[PDB]
RNA sequence: UGGGGCGGUCUCCUCCUAAAGAGUAACGGAGGAGCACGAAGGUUGGCUAAUCCUGGUCGGACAUCAGGAGGUUAGUGCAAUGGCAUAAGCCAGCUUGACUGCGAGCGUGACGGCGCGAGCAGGUGCGAAAGCAGGUCAUAGUGAUCCGGUGGUUCUGAAUGGAA
RNA sequence: GUGCCUGGCGGCCGUAGCGCGGUGGUCCCACCUGACCCCAUGCCGAACUCAGAAGUGAAACGCCGUAGCGCCGAUGGUAGUG
RNA sequence: AGCUAUUUAGGUAGCGCCUCGUGAAUUCAUCUCCGGGGGUAGAGCACUGUUUCGGCAAGGGGGUCAUCCCGACUUACCAACC
């Protein structure tokens, strides 16, 4: 038997790279860490990046195993 | 220890000349030696490892540790988290003084033995040998025990070929074949 | 070495009918004489 | 190995200064000498490196590697952290377990006058 | 309900469906939840597998010892997806932040409502300190309003002082 | 003027990594001796730590070769597609 | 002629969509250049599933038998894992 599904829960990116944001604006919704905080992004209890400072969103791959961070440029 | 110092002499001048060392490091020297004492008999009997523990501490010098279940085998009724093995390891000082209660006294009171199984070793110099019992040690009163809790020893040295390593246990009188 | 937890030893002289006495740090309780030794099985 | 597990073993919170963008201390302790010097926050430059291995220092010593040798240093450090003008760090342990000479240094940078 | 009686379904979570933002239907395809934990929580410190390969008291492919390869194929209170060694996985010490008052700015919704959150004030705890802690790796574990109960609080209390 | 040495902290995360062979020790480093006590092992100075240090370059680690693999990789064609 | 909810399913309410009014920032849209995360088409077989035949081939059965506990040969037969 089957015939049941969950309401979507709208994750994605909200702010794709190159915008100017505000501090506390939400950046990625995601389950696991499939981006990692990097400068000026914290990474809250649902692993929801978001932003510190005000600046720009830069995607960036770093690490010696390559996995992605989010970085803000206040500028 | 009388054999330690017994093996820092003539054990490497030895060595030095059966396979051309040219380093003193070069040579293997005896490490740490396991007694394992793997009971398997402690399904429901809780009094039973605490005898074969404290045992395995009056022939050793010192309390060994409880090995818990590492996996789930049905098949033994066990699962992850049950404590049924022991284990005691001499390292350093203790290692050669448990060395000296063993190849003087107690191996030779092992019954009809002149010669050792020496083809029972693991491939990177380490020596393995069970006995299938406690009585062969000196600290066995032998009245007072109940049952025959045979005890396994490794022996744990940087060797890394077998005859070398054996050569280590031809330098300490071992009754081979 | 960890306190409480170890028994103690005593300077066992593994006595032989041979002449093969000689000391141990061990813990039975005395020192015994037997033929079957080192050098003496 | 012990070098591999002590590296793994500090990384942890070394991720976390570089966020925290503190200047760190960082502490090298070997049988034979033991090291201390301090990074800017950017990560690649260093400041004040004080160490055993400098003869001016091991002129007034007597065997680099007790804890006596330990307290010289980060007086040194501390010392020389003020003269080229580093206020406040933040200390690094390296992985190493904050109890022999490492507390030691640590001390005696906080008895010199470096703040943390 | 492809007409109805017989069986299912109705709220919530995961994957596919789903056409690389989000969303996205079927009596379409696979599964689960209606709790749990005083610690499985917080912090400090330490540690890291599975599976086989060898010689081994009983003991054998299948306990336990050591070596080796191997590499996260292990594990993560629970379903699946994502994540994880800087471990969130395992062990231990110390503890109660499973804290009160707020909340820049945000994501998700028609709305009700839900979710994330730096920083600020009081005060508490762990660590030498830097710092970290307002539940748990995250995503389910739950329901509006009315009516009424228990405790606190002069805020009101229909002449005034009280009380209901 | 710098060169070869090791050690420390990063940038960059395989053209940077394994594998095989060859070297390296005054220095640095690892290993090593001892451990009543600082501290520690749910057993053991293995690790942790202190006190020290003779010896060695074996192991580890560094470096130099080797491309047997790994990894990297256009031009062009093809698949697909607005 | 959609989304959400509804003893709701040819009904109704909120938002979307239309009109009138008022008020506002090159605000909005098209193309170019730049900055981006995506993982579908295609492709591929490390992982996760699964295929086929072939090999190993355990349980072995039964006989030349042991005509006691073993099991050798074994017609060859699926063929747990790899």
């Amino acid at each position: 038997r089957n015939g049941r599904d969950s309401e979507a829960k709208r994750l994605g990116v909200k702010r794709f790279g190159g915008e100017s944001v505000l501090a506390g604006s939400i950046i990625v919704r995601q389950r696991g860490t499939k981006f990692h905080a990097g400068a000026n992004v914290g990474c809250g209890r649902d692993h929801t990046l978001f932003a510190k400072a005000d600046g720009k969103v830069k995607f960036e791959v770093k690490g010696p195993k390559n996995r992605k961070f989010i970085s803000i440029e206040a500028e | 220890a009388k054999l330690h110092d017994y093996y820092k002499d003539e054990v490497v001048k030895k060595l030095m000349t059966e396979f051309n060392y040219n380093s003193v490091m070069q040579v293997p020297r005896v490490e740490k030696i396991t007694l394992n004492m793997g009971v398997g008999e402690a399904i429901a009997d809780k009094k039973l490892l605490d005898n074969a523990a404290a045992d395995l501490a009056a022939i050793s010098g010192q309390k060994p540790l409880i090995t818990k279940a590492r996996k789930s085998v049905a098949g033994f009724k066990i699962r992850q988290g049950y404590p049924i093995g022991c284990k005691v390891t001499l390292r350093g000082e203790r290692m050669w003084e448990f060395f000296e209660r063993l190849i003087t006294i107690a191996v030779p009171r092992i019954r009809d033995f002149r010669g050792l199984s020496a083809k029972s070793f693991d491939g990177r110099g380490n020596y393995s040998m069970g006995v299938r019992e406690q009585i062969i040690f000196p600290e066995i009163d032998y009245d007072k025990v109940d049952r025959v809790r045979g005890l396994d020893i490794t022996i744990t040295t940087t060797a890394k070929s077998d005859e070398e390593g054996r050569a280590l246990l031809a330098a300490f009188d071992f009754p081979f074949r | 070495m960890k306190k409480d937890i170890h028994p103690k030893y005593e300077e066992i002289t593994a006595s032989c009918s041979c002449g093969n006495v000689m000391k141990i740090r061990s813990t039975v309780g005395h020192d015994l004489n037997l033929d079957v030794c080192s050098k003496c099985h | 190995d012990k070098k591999s597990a002590r590296i793994r073993r500090a990384t942890r919170a070394r991720r976390k200064l570089q966020e925290l963008g503190a200047t760190r201390l960082v502490v090298h302790r070997t049988p034979r000498h033991i090291y201390a010097q301090v990074i800017a926050p950017n990560g690649s430059e260093v400041l004040v490196a004080a160490s055993t291995v400098e003869k001016a220092i091991a002129e007034q010593l007597k065997y680099t590697g007790n804890k006596d040798a330990a307290a010289a240093v980060g007086k040194a450090v501390a010392e020389r952290a003020l003269e080229k003008g580093i206020k406040d760090v933040s200390f690094d342990r390296s992985g190493f377990q904050y109890h022999g000479r490492v507390q030691a240094l640590a001390d005696a940078a906080r008895e010199a006058g470096l703040q943390f």
